[PDB]
């Protein structure tokens, strides 16, 4: 049920997009070996993803939370990177995309930097890189992420390194 | 998949050390998330 609609480079809803990708870009304490060696981005294409039923899926979900929440969903968009990109825009989120090792437990995990979800896209610690050249740092080689509408409602807070 | 703090419904990463690193986070549903926006990109070569 999933249909992608490329937005114009022209449409002001694909510059805000860019814009969040290219502004949160920061450096890494690995200096880059998960995820390479870059200060911005070039972007190729931005497509929105339309799913009535994810949609429905997601909002009634957000109805829930909010409820539970001084009506308050405490909605982010934020991005993630992951090598199931293509499953997650067919069928959802699911456990199957959680980080089982993840330093906050079992969970689906998100970034307000881009650069860090840059990070997982050939999956965790960068994988091997790309699927072509074995390179976690190729520059040629076309990457995917989602910036996506999450629910946080209540949000417990942990103070990390 | 895990469950989230009882009385929460998510984590909150907040970094405490590396002065320029923003916030993770965790939820523990799928539904929990809509992935609006897929963004195709390569990383560039400083020079
Ligand atoms: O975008 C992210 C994806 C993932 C991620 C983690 C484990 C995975 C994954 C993505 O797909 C394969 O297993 O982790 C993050 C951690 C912190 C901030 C953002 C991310
Ligand atoms: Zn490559």
């Amino acid at each position: 049920g999933t249909i992608l609609i490329d937005l114009s480079p022209d449409d002001k809803e694909f510059q805000s997009v860019e814009e969040e990708m290219q502004s949160t870009v920061r450096e890494h304490r690995d200096g880059g070996h998960a995820g390479g060696i870059f200060n911005r981005y070039n972007i190729l294409k931005i497509q929105k993803v339309c799913n009535k039923k994810l949609w429905e899926r997601y909002t009634h979900r957000r109805k829930e939370v909010s409820e539970e929440n001084h009506n308050h969903a405490n909605e982010r968009m934020l991005f993630h990177g992951s090598p199931f990109v293509n499953a997650i825009i067919h069928k959802g989120f699911d456990e199957r995309h959680a980080y089982i090792g993840g330093m906050f437990g079992a969970g689906i995990y998100f970034a307000e930097n881009s650069s860090k979800s840059n990070q997982y896209v050939y999956g965790i610690g960068g994988g091997t890189g790309c699927p072509v050249h074995k390179d976690r740092s190729c520059y040629i080689c076309h990457r995917q992420l989602l910036f996506c509408r999450v629910t946080l409602g209540k949000s417990f807070l942990q103070f990390s390194a | 998949m895990a469950h989230s703090p009882p009385g929460h419904h998510s984590v909150t990463g907040r970094p405490s050390v590396n002065g320029l690193a923003l916030a993770e986070y965790v939820i523990y549903r799928g539904e929990q998330a809509y992935p609006e926006y897929l963004i195709t990109y390569q990383i560039m070569r400083p020079e």
